[PDB]
RNA sequence: AUAGGAUAGCGCAUUCGGUCGAAUUCUUCUCUGCGGGAUUCCUUUGUAAUUGCACAAGGUGAAAUUUUGGGCAACAGCAGGUCUGUGAUGCUCCUCAAUGUUCUGGGCGACACGCGCACUACAAUGUCAGUGAGAACAAGAAAACGAACCUACUUGAUCAAAAGAGUGGGGAAACCCCGGAAUCACAUAGACCCACUUGGGACCGAGGAUUGCAAUUUGGUCGCGCAACGAGGAAUGUCUCGUAGGCGCAGCUCAUCAAACUGUGCCGAUUACGUCCCU
C-alpha cells in the first residue's frame, strides 16, 4: 500500500488546520501530514503561518526541523 | 533588551555581528538600492561547474557579491583564486570518488568588477583587490544596523 | 557567581534519581551544558558508567557509516527530541531518559543446552541505550517521522513500561525465553 | 651596516653542529657583531618500495629517509674578514655558501 | 504555497505527448518530457515567466503550448546554442533541440547510419 | 611485566656491592649517583638499575639478601 | 518481583568462551526477613565486580559450583 | 600612568593550538580568532568554550579582557584549545596579579569540573603503516 | 525581523594581515642540535611472599607500564618466488628473410561466463541550493644566459563552463601560503516529503576544448536516465582509543590518464578489558 498524500490544502483540509491542528499538546509538520493525508512541505507551510498568526507556538526550531505547541 | 548596549560598548564593526545576517541584508540593500551591475549570464550559468544544478535563488548574485564583500573586507589584496576556494564544493563524480573542485573564477570575477563598479572594492598595489574607503564605511554601517536589526 | 550545569541551558540535572534501586550506580546524573565532552572513557573497564547519560545516548545514535563520527547530529538530535518527550510527558526529559534507562533493559536471559543468568547492572545500562537507539534507527528508516521523533516515543514508550516501545518488546521476549529455559 | 649570510648545509647532524660551532667560536674571535646560529628545520626525504624484486609473497615495504641539517649565521663583517673566518679544515659533507644581504 | 487548488486542476497533464504528473512541481515535471532536463526545464520556466513553485497540475492551457513551443524553439527564446543538446547536426548542420520521441527517432536514425557506414561503433551497437 | 632482566639485576647488585654507605632509600638521589658511578649508552637501564638498587637497599635494611657480599 | 542482591565475591569466569561469571551474592532484605544475610552462588553475563548491584527474579535456584 | 598587565597562554587538542592573551581593560570582551562568543557557531562549540567561564563564574573574568588565535585542527579541537587556553590564562593573570589563596581555588573548581580544561590531551593521530589501509584495519585475505 | 527564542561581558568602547603606516621591546606559539622526564617510583592492615621474583588497585604526574607507534631481529628450514632489475650467473637454444636490433600496422584493454579485490548506490541521522568556520603530509625548473617545473594575480569579461593569454614570484620555513581541504556547522524562518523519487548515476546521443608525433586519452556543456539497486542466501574479512568507521589532502607512477598504493591530517564511536569453544 502506497499512502496518497495531497499537494495543496482543499476546501475542508485548510480549516481542519486553522481550528483541528491547534490544542495539539505536541505539533510537528510529519505528524499534521499524517493526520491530514498532506504533504510535509504543505504541513510545514501551514504551521509557519500559524505560527504567523500566533495561534501555536514554536518552540524548537532549526534549519531542517520545526516543534510547535498550542498556545497557552 | 535584545537591541541594548551590553554596556561601555558603542556601535559595531564587521565580524562582530552574524556573517549571514551581514550578508543578507547586504544583498537585499543592492537589490533595493539598484545601482549593482547584474550580467545576463547570472540567469542560466551555474556558481560552479562542481555543481549540478542552478543556484534557484533569484537573489544569488546579489548574495555572492555580498559574500565577495564581506571576503575581500576579511582578506585584503585577495583574488579571484582565494576566492574560488573560499567558494568550493566537493563535486559527484558518479561511480568514482568525490574530490573537491574549485569554483569557477567568471562569477568572482563579475562580482569583484561589480564592486569596482560601485567603488566599494579596487585593485590593490602589486596584485589583488582590496577594500575602498566607502566599502569599509559601507560594511561597519551595515555590521551596526545588523545587531540594529533594522534589516533594511 | 558560579551555576549548576543544565544541558542545552534548559534542563536541570537536580533532583536526577533512578526510579529502582537498580543500575544506580551505573547511571550517571552529572550535570553537564552539553552532550559533547570529549574524553577518555575506554582507558579503564569501568569507566565508562561516569559518562553523562545524555553523552552515552548520543554516542548510541553515531551507528552506521552515514552516522558515524557526528557528534554535533547527535547532539542537535537529542536537543529536539528533549523538547518532544518534554511535550509529551509534561515532565523533565532528563528523568523520563533516566527512567527509560533504567527499564529498558532484561534482568535475565539465557546463555550457554542454554541456561538463564544473570545481567550485570552494567550491561543493562548499555543494552537500554542499545535498544532505544537501533529501535528509533530502524523505525526512522522509511517513514514521514523524522529522527528526533522516533527516538521520543521510544524512550517515552520506553519510560512507561509499554509494549510499543522496541526496547521493551525485545526485553520482554528475552526475559520470557530465560525463563522458559530457566 | 653590510650583512653576510653564512648557509651550512650537510646530511651528517655532528658534522654540521660541529661546523656550526667552529664559526661561530671563530666569529666571536674575529669580534663581529652576529645574529646567532638558526637551526633551520630539518628536511627528510621518504622513499617507500617493494622489498621484494619479484613481485612474491606478502606485499613487505621498504621505507629510507634522508635528514637535510640546515644553519644560517648572519654577521656584519667584509669580504676579507668573512673569508678569514671561513677558511679552516672544514668538514666532509657539509657545505657552506656566502651570500650578500641587501 | 498555501493556495487552494483550482478547480481546473488534474493530476495528468499532456505536453508534447507525454504524460506528466501534476503533483511535482513544474520544473520537475518538465523534466519528464524526453529532451528536457533540470537545468532545461528551470530555464523554460524562466523564460515563460512563472514561478517554479507552482504544481504542475495549476497550469493553464494558455500557458501549455506557451511551454511547449518554447521547448520546440528554445534558440528564439534566447537560450544559448550551447546549451542545447543538437548544436551541430552531422547531417543537416542545423541546431536544435530534440524532444519527445524525436530523440529516440534521431537515435535511431545515427544509429542506422553507423551500421550503414560499417564503422566500428556501427558494428559494436550491432553486437 | 616490569621484571628486571638479568643485565640490570647484576649492574644494580654490582653497585651495591662497591658503593653501599654512598646510597640511599630514595631512588633519585641514588640515579644521581648511578649517572656518576656507572657508564652506559642508555638512561632506561641507568633509571631500571636505580630502581632495582633503591629495592635492594630497602631489603638490607630489613635483612640480608642472597647475591650480595659486604665485606 | 525483582528481589535484590549486593556482589560479595567474584567467583572465575565460568564457561568456555569465558563470558559468564559465577559469583556470590547476598541478599538485601530487612532485618528479620527470612532472606537476611542470604548468600547464594549465581551465574552473570556482562562486566562484573565486587559490590555491584544484580536483580535475581527468582532467587531459589543455585549455580553449580565450578 | 598604569602599568600594562598582560599575560599569554596557549592551548592544545589534536593539532589545533590556540593563544590567548589576556590584558585588564576597563569592559570584558572575549573573542576568539575576532569572533565574540554569542557569535560563534554552533551552540554546542560555544557551550564547551563558555564552559571555561561559568565553571568559576563571571565575576573572575570580569574587567578582562581576552583574545584567542587559534590554528591546525578541526572545528572542534579549535574550540577545545580555545577553551583550555581561555582557563589557562584566567589561572595565569590570577597567579600573576593575584595572592594564592586565591587561584588555587579557581584551579580546583577547574579540575573537579575537567581535567582537560587545564591539562591539554596527550591523544595524537597513530602513524599508518604499510599494508595496512589505517593504523589498525589490514588488508583484506581471500582464501578462494 | 518574517513569528525573531536561547546563548558571557556592565584610568580606559570596539575594530582596520593594503593603512602594504612608523617606532620600540620581547620570545606565550613556532623553528631545532643536544639535554631532561618514568624507575613499579610512591601508597595499600590489597594479592602474593611466607626468601624472592612479582602482581592488583590507587597516588604522583605531560605521559604509569615493553609510555606509544615503528625499525632491527637467533637457529634451523622451504627444490617458495625471482634466470622479466642488473655488465648477477653455469648449462643449453637462436644467431644476418636472427630467438640480436630497429621501423610500420595490430595485440597486451577482444566476450556468455565463473572468481578475488576495490569504487558508487539503495535516500530524509537524506538530496539539491546557499552561507559560515576551518588541517596536515608534501612536491616544484634542465646537458657539453635563460628556457623548460611549480605557482599567485590579472585579463579573457561588452557576458556559460572548460579554455586561452599576459604579468610577476618560488631552487622551496622565503613563492604558492595568512596554505580558505572535505567530514562539519547554520534560528538558511530555502526547496523537496517516502517515491526507485529532485534517491541512484549505469548507459548512450550532439557540440566544443585540451594532452600528445599519433587520441580513430582527458576535462567541460546540453540531452539520456523508464540501468540495476529499496539494504543483500549459504557463506565470509578486519578491528580495542585518537582506535574502528566516516571524510578529505599530498606524494607516487605520470606528455595525457587513479575506483591503486605509500603517507597525511579532519571528525570521531560501540564493545571487550575475557576466554580456550573454534582456529
Ligand atoms: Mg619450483
Ligand atoms: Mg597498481
Amino acid at each position: 500500500e502506497a499512502l496518497q498524500n495531497a499537494v495543496m490544502f482543499d476546501k475542508e483540509t485548510y480549516d481542519k488546520l486553522r481550528s483541528e491542528v491547534p490544542k495539539y499538546k505536541l505539533i510537528t509538520p510529519s505528524i499534521i501530514s499524517d493526520r491530514l493525508k498532506i504533504a510535509v512541505s504543505i504541513a510545514a507551510a501551514g504551521l509557519k503561518q500559524l505560527c504567523r498568526e500566533k495561534l501555536i507556538r514554536l518552540v524548537s526550531c532549526s534549519s531542517k526541523t520545526r516543534v510547535y505547541t498550542r498556545i497557552v | 533588551n535584545k537591541i541594548h548596549r551590553i554596556g561601555k560598548r558603542k556601535g559595531a564593526t564587521l565580524k562582530d555581528v552574524s556573517a549571514w545576517r551581514w550578508i543578507k541584508t547586504a544583498a537585499r540593500h543592492f537589490k533595493q538600492e539598484g545601482k549593482i551591475f547584474v550580467p545576463n549570464c547570472t540567469e542560466i550559468m551555474k556558481s560552479s561547474h562542481g555543481r549540478e544544478r542552478a543556484p534557484q535563488n533569484p537573489d544569488w548574485y546579489y548574495i555572492r557579491c555580498a559574500a565577495v564583500l564581506r571576503a575581500i573586507y576579511l582578506r585584503p589584496g585577495v583574488g579571484y583564486g582565494g576566492l574560488s576556494k573560499r567558494f568550493g564544493n566537493k563535486k559527484n563524480y558518479g561511480s568514482r570518488p568525490e574530490h573537491t573542485v574549485t569554483s569557477s573564477t567568471g562569477p568572482l570575477h563579475w562580482a569583484c568588477k561589480s564592486l569596482t563598479k560601485l567603488g566599494l572594492v579596487e585593485p590593490g598595489a602589486q596584485s589583488g583587490q582590496r577594500l575602498t574607503r566607502k566599502g569599509h564605511k559601507f560594511a561597519d554601517s551595515l555590521a551596526f544596523q545588523v545587531q540594529i536589526r533594522k534589516f533594511g | 557567581s558560579s551555576k549548576t550545569p543544565k544541558l542545552f541551558n534548559k534542563w536541570s540535572f537536580e533532583g536526577l534519581e533512578t526510579s529502582e534501586l537498580a543500575l544506580r550506580d551505573h547511571i550517571s546524573t552529572t550535570a553537564a551544558y552539553v552532550p559533547h565532552t570529549s574524553g577518555r572513557w575506554q582507558k579503564r573497564r569501568f569507566y565508562k558508567a561516569r559518562m553523562p547519560i545524555v553523552e552515552r545516548l548520543a554516542n548510541g545514535l553515531m551507528f552506521k557509516g552515514r552516522g558515524n563520527g557526528r557528534k554535533l547530529q547527535a547532539a542537535r538530535l537529542l536537543k529536539h527530541t528533549l523538547e518532544i518527550i518534554h511535550l509529551l510527558t509534561d515532565e523533565n526529559p532528563l528523568q523520563v531518559v533516566v527512567d527509560a534507562v533504567s527499564k529498558g533493559a532484561p534482568r535475565e536471559d539465557s546463555t550457554r543446552r542454554r541456561q538463564a543468568v544473570d545481567v550485570s547492572p552494567m550491561r543493562r545500562v548499555n543494552e537500554a541505550i542499545y535498544q532505544m537507539c537501533k529501535g528509533a534507527r530502524e523505525a526512522a528508516f522509511r517513514n514521514l517521522k523524522s529522527m528526533p521523533e522516533c527516538l521520543a516515543d521510544e524512550i517515552v514508550n520506553a519510560s512507561k513500561g509499554s509494549s510499543n516501545s522496541y526496547a521493551i518488546k525485545k526485553k520482554d521476549e528475552v526475559e520470557r525465553v530465560a525463563k522458559a529455559n530457566r | 651596516g653590510q650583512t653576510v649570510r653564512l648557509t651550512i648545509t650537510s646530511r651528517n647532524a655532528k658534522a654540521v653542529e660541529s661546523v656550526t660551532s667552529q664559526l661561530l667560536t671563530r666569529a666571536r674571535d674575529e669580534k663581529v657583531t652576529i645574529h646567532g646560529p638558526v637551526r633551520l628545520p630539518t628536511r627528510t626525504l621518504k622513499i617507500t618500495t617493494r622489498k621484494t624484486p619479484c613481485g612474491n609473497g606478502t606485499n613487505t615495504w621498504d621505507t629510507f629517509e634522508l635528514k637535510i641539517y640546515k644553519r644560517i649565521i648572519d654577521l656584519h663583517a667584509p669580504t676579507e674578514q668573512v673569508k678569514k673566518i671561513t677558511s679552516f679544515t672544514m668538514e666532509s659533507g657539509v657545505d657552506v655558501s656566502i651570500t650578500i644581504l641587501d | 504555497s498555501l493556495t487552494l487548488i483550482p478547480d481546473h486542476f488534474q493530476h495528468i497533464v499532456r505536453l508534447l505527448n507525454t504524460n506528466v504528473e501534476g503533483k511535482r512541481k513544474v520544473p520537475f515535471a518538465l523534466r519528464m518530457v524526453k529532451g528536457v532536463g533540470i537545468r532545461f526545464a528551470y530555464l523554460v520556466c524562466k523564460k515563460a515567466g512563472i514561478d517554479v513553485e507552482r504544481r504542475a497540475g495549476t497550469l493553464t492551457a494558455e500557458e501549455l503550448e506557451k511551454i511547449a513551443e518554447i521547448i520546440a524553439d528554445p534558440a528564439k527564446f534566447k537560450i544559448p546554442d550551447w546549451f542545447l543538446n543538437r548544436q551541430r547536426d552531422p547531417k543537416t548542420g542545423k541546431t536544435e533541440h530534440l524532444s519527445s520521441s524525436m530523440v529516440d527517432t534521431r537515435l535511431r536514425d545515427d544509429l542506422e547510419r553507423l551500421k550503414k557506414m560499417r564503422a566500428h561503433r556501427g558494428v559494436r551497437h550491432a553486437y | 611485566g616490569k621484571i628486571r632482566t638479568k643485565t640490570v639485576k647484576r649492574a644494580s647488585r654490582q653497585v651495591v656491592e662497591k658503593y653501599y654507605s654512598k646510597l640511599n632509600f630514595d631512588f633519585y638521589q641514588n640515579k644521581r649517583v648511578i649517572m656518576d658511578v656507572t657508564i652506559a649508552e642508555s638512561k632506561k637501564l641507568k633509571n631500571k638499575i636505580a630502581g632495582y638498587t633503591t629495592h635492594i637497599m630497602k631489603r638490607l635494611a630489613r635483612g640480608p639478601v642472597r647475591g650480595i657480599s659486604l665485606k | 518481583q525483582a528481589q535484590v542482591g549486593l556482589i560479595i565475591k567474584v567467583l572465575g569466569r565460568t564457561g568456555s568462551r569465558g563470558n559468564v561469571t559465577q559469583v556470590r551474592v547476598r541478599l538485601m532484605a530487612e532485618a528479620g526477613s527470612p532472606d537476611y544475610n542470604r548468600t547464594i552462588v549465581r551465574n552473570v553475563k556482562g562486566p562484573c565486580k565486587e559490590n555491584d548491584m544484580l536483580s535475581l527474579m527468582e532467587t531459589e535456584r543455585e549455580a553449580r559450583r565450578l | 600612568s598604569y602599568a600594562l598587565k598582560q599575560v599569554q597562554t596557549f592551548g592544545k587538542k589534536k593539532t589545533a593550538i590556540a593563544v590567548a592573551t589576556v590584558t585588564k581593560a576597563a569592559q570584558c570582551n572575549i573573542k576568539v580568532n575576532g569572533v565574540p562568543l554569542q557569535q560563534i557557531l554552533p551552540d554546542t562549540l560555544r557551550a564547551k568554550i563558555m564552559e571555561a567561564i561559568t565553571v568559576v563564574g563571571s565575576k573572575y573574568y570580569s574587567r578582562l579582557r581576552i583574545d584567542v588565535a587559534v590554528h591546525g585542527g578541526g572545528q572542534v579541537s579549535q574550540a577545545y584549545a580555545a577553551r583550555q587556553a581561555i582557563a589557562k590564562g584566567l589561572i595565569a593573570f590570577f597567579q600573576k596579579y593575584h595572592n594564592e589563596v586565591e587561584k588555587a581555588a579557581l584551579k580546583d573548581k577547574f579540575l573537579a569540573y575537567d581535567k582537560f580544561l587545564l591539562i591539554a590531551d596527550p591523544r595524537r593521530c597513530e602513524p599508518k603503516k604499510w599494508g595496512r589501509h589505517s593504523a589498525r584495519t589490514r588488508f583484506t585475505k581471500s582464501y578462494r
